[PDB]
RNA sequence: GUGAAGAGGGAAACAACCCAGACCGCCAGCUAAGGUCCCAAAGUCAUGGUUAAGUGGGAAACGAUGUGGGAAGGCCCAGACAGCCAGGAUGUUGGCUUAGAAGCAGCCAUCAUUUAAAGAAAGCGUAAUAGCUCACUGGUCGAGUCGGCCUGCGCGGAAGAU
RNA sequence: GAUGUCGGCUCAUCACAUCCUGGGGCUGAAGUAGGUCCCAAGGGUAUGGCUGUUCGCCAUUUAAAGUGGUACGCGAGCUGG
């Protein structure tokens, strides 16, 4: 509710662009870097953002807080670009980029074709280690999140794909 | 995991969230608290 | 510590205190003395979020009715059949 | 996880750190390679007596990177020593095994004042009757 | 208001000893660590140094209950105080052993011996022998200017006659 | 009371329910219980409060960090409450126990130090040292926040012969 | 003044609280495998004996030998034992 009264005074060449409800971020280096409020009103001002109850609403404090959020982040990613830096432990596996694909094994026989979305890119530094790169904070992290899939960090021996929050408390093994 | 009816705090990191109209718990120390009714 | 009001009766009986709590009062008495028993209403839900607080109990109270006070310590309890909530107070003077 | 403690502990004699056991797990478990870490502590410990042990508190950060403070032998092993002990009790302050005088106390004080924070003698004293009292020993004015 | 003591005591604890110092020196960390806080507070009881870490919350209400002089505009944002009301340079020094295990950039202000000393001024003003060492170096300064560099100059000339 | 020994209106209907007690005839009006968008006759009623389950309009034990209002009150821009981040120290890996027993396997001490400050530790978790949260300390942080209680609304609990 | 019973075959049908493949959590689960475990009616789901007979005992198949109702399915079909 601190963060329903954020004003959040959006840096200079950043074009906040409201419809409304549908508020869309553009500046240099992007494009589609956007945040949907659909139960509070959320006006933009000259630069001083005002968040509130919407009609045919009751609801309160729910989408305003991720409104500022959702906002900010965006105008971070266009601004700055969001950081970028995935890697995983586990032999045999990789995230090996050749352009709109990802290289993994999973033991399958057939090829697993995993690729990246055409707004996003991507380069590996090392066969096992992902640089991504775009301006949107959701796309990086949604595409990791299907990656690692069904391979979460286990919470035994810690081997997934490591990026953000993240689960693994580590166990030593049975007695013997 | 058990299914379980009423929903409390198994542990500390227990967040306790509503997902459509079951309260789940949902941990972020132990996948081993994932209690699926509430 | 709490500082309330009262209405002397304008009505008295069973018949009389049902239509008090409809509309969400209830009665009191204050005794003791060489004087007087003072018949009084009070307003449920004024008294229900300060006796909350242990200090309705602890401390006296501050009740005005046609603008007499004479202060007051709290009696044995009158509840509703399935609810804590106060169907009548009763009251001693201080 | 980062995986990080903060003053992790050791105590163990200055030439047997070789093997783990006397080590115990929690260094591995941090990051320092056991053998290493009795490498770096060997070139300080040539004036220590075999069998004695030496106080040790490490300092584990993120990308196991360590460092490591090396301590005067401890407080219990002086009050074992001067009381003619070999052990304690198991049973503090209610069974006495035997007792220790505040001017014996004084003297294991000094011998360990560079590690003791006490703006006085007397509060490094006063630390370390504690260690008398869990051994069975009963201090003494 | 709250409901317990232990924050409006500590504000006035603060408050008399820190108008009151002759040095004092207002530095950022935001977690200061307990290796470094325990050597200055071994070295800090050799010099009779005193050092608090300190809310700017503590710091907002001390500057509403009372007058601060140089050390209040300061007071905004994360916070250690060094501080000494005697030996004013080693005050001035403390924030040399802290940055021999710190950021040097980290100071917000100083006062000495009232005056306001900006975050860039104090570098070089720190160095900073205290008030006896100062009250005689200055006495020399007098005492020499006065009767010896009289004769210094009457020897410099007696020395272009002298003809070799 | 009704049916038994009575017609009509309402209930998805019936021989006892709720209203009501058919003399007949009248393309007459009102009222009852019950209703008022379509079946199907009338309010998508005016004002305010609230939920998102077809709860409403299907029932309990039971429970929690589901969600709002309200009044009374503590906290309350002089900085909250809670998390997240960083610090978590000196003796000290105290004594016993042991591979080491180290706040968190067991048992006893339950202390003392420079300190604005860090329990010889409240709870978690492969037996465990671990990893983690935790007050307390300091950041992020500049407005609501929480305990009690009244109250609107929720939940999962609530799986079967067509 | 007739709503008439047991077990089996043939032929069935409907409920899923699933015998099994399948997708997924936890694990005192390294992996495997098992313990724990949720969604799911779509489909396949054995035979000879003795007894009136389901169940039994015994020999036997297969990866396998399910759960519940039906005038306790089906005598204007059968064995009517």
């Amino acid at each position: 509710s601190r963060v329903a009264k954020a004003p959040v005074v959006v840096p200079a060449g950043v074009d906040v662009k409201i419809n409304g409800q549908v508020i869309t971020i553009k500046g240099k280096n992007g494009e589609l870097t956007r945040t949907l409020n659909d139960a509070v009103e959320v006006k933009h001002a000259d630069n001083t953002l005002t968040f509130g109850p919407r009609d045919g609403y009751a609801d309160g404090w729910a989408q305003a807080g991720t409104a500022r959020a959702l906002l900010n982040s965006m105008v971070i990613g266009v601004t700055e670009g969001f950081t970028k830096k995935l890697q995983l432990v586990g032999v045999g596996y990789r995230a090996a980029v050749k352009g709109n694909v990802i290289n993994l094994s999973l033991g399958f026989s057939h090829p697993v074709d995993h690729q990246l979305p055409a707004g996003i890119t991507a380069e590996c530094p090392t066969q096992t280690e992902i640089v991504l790169k775009g301006a949107d904070k959701q796309v990086i992290g949604q595409v990791a999140a299907d990656l690692r899939a069904y391979r979460r960090p286990e919470p035994y021996k810690g081997k997934g794909v490591r990026y953000a929050d993240e689960v693994v408390r580590t166990k030593e093994a049975k007695k013997k | 995991m058990k299914v379980r009816a009423s929903v409390k705090k198994l542990c500390r990191n227990c967040k306790i969230v509503k997902r459509d109209g079951v309260i789940r718990v949902i941990c972020s120390a132990e996948p081993k608290h994932k209690q699926r009714q509430g | 510590m709490f500082t309330i009001n009262a209405e002397v009766r304008k009505e008295q009986g069973k018949g009389a205190s049902r239509r008090l709590r409809a509309a969400n009062k209830f009665p009191a008495i204050i005794y003791g003395g060489k004087e007087a028993p003072l018949a009084i209403e009070l307003d449920h839900d004024k008294v229900m979020n300060m006796q909350a607080k242990a200090e309705f109990y602890s401390e006296v109270l501050t009740i005005v009715v046609d603008g007499k006070e004479i202060k007051v310590k709290a009696q044995d309890v009158q509840r509703h059949p399935y609810k804590p909530k106060l169907q009548h107070i009763d009251f001693v003077r201080a | 996880a980062k995986k990080v403690q903060a003053y992790v502990k050791l105590q163990v004699a200055a030439g047997m750190a070789n093997p783990s056991p006397p080590v115990g797990p929690a260094l591995g478990q941090q990051g320092v390679n056991i053998m290493e870490f009795c490498k770096a502590f060997n070139a300080k410990t040539d004036s220590i007596e075999k069998g004695l042990p030496i106080p040790v508190v490490i300092t584990v950060y993120a990308d196991r990177s360590f460092t490591f403070v090396t301590k005067t032998p401890p407080a219990a092993v002086l009050l074992k020593k001067a009381a003619g002990i070999k052990s304690g009790s198991g049973k503090p302050n209610k069974d006495k095994v035997g007792k220790i005088s505040r001017a014996q106390l004084q003297e294991i004080a000094q011998t360990k004042a560079a590690d003791m924070t006490g703006a006085d003698i007397e509060a490094m004293t006063r630390s370390i009757e504690g260690t008398a009292r869990s051994m069975g020993l009963v201090v003494e004015d | 208001a709250l409901n317990l003591q232990d924050k409006q005591a500590i504000v006035a604890e603060v408050s008399e000893v820190a108008k009151g110092a002759l040095s004092a020196v207002v530095a950022d960390s935001r977690g200061v660590t307990v290796d470094k806080m325990t050597e200055l507070r071994k070295a800090g009881r050799e010099a009779g140094v005193y050092m608090r870490v300190v809310r700017n919350t503590l710091l907002r209400r001390a500057v509403e209950g009372t007058p601060f002089e140089c050390l209040k505009d300061a007071f905004v944002g994360p916070t250690l105080i060094a501080y000494s009301m005697e030996h004013p340079g080693a005050a001035a020094r403390l924030f040399k052993e802290f940055a021999k295990a710190n950021a040097k950039f980290e100071v917000k202000a100083a006062a000495f011996e009232g005056e306001l000393i900006p975050a860039s001024q104090i570098d070089r003003l720190a160095t900073l022998p205290t008030y006896e060492e100062a009250i005689a170096r200055l006495m020399a300064t007098m005492k020499e200017a006065s009767a010896g560099k009289l004769v210094r100059t009457l020897a410099a000339v007696r020395d272009a006659k002298e003809a070799a």
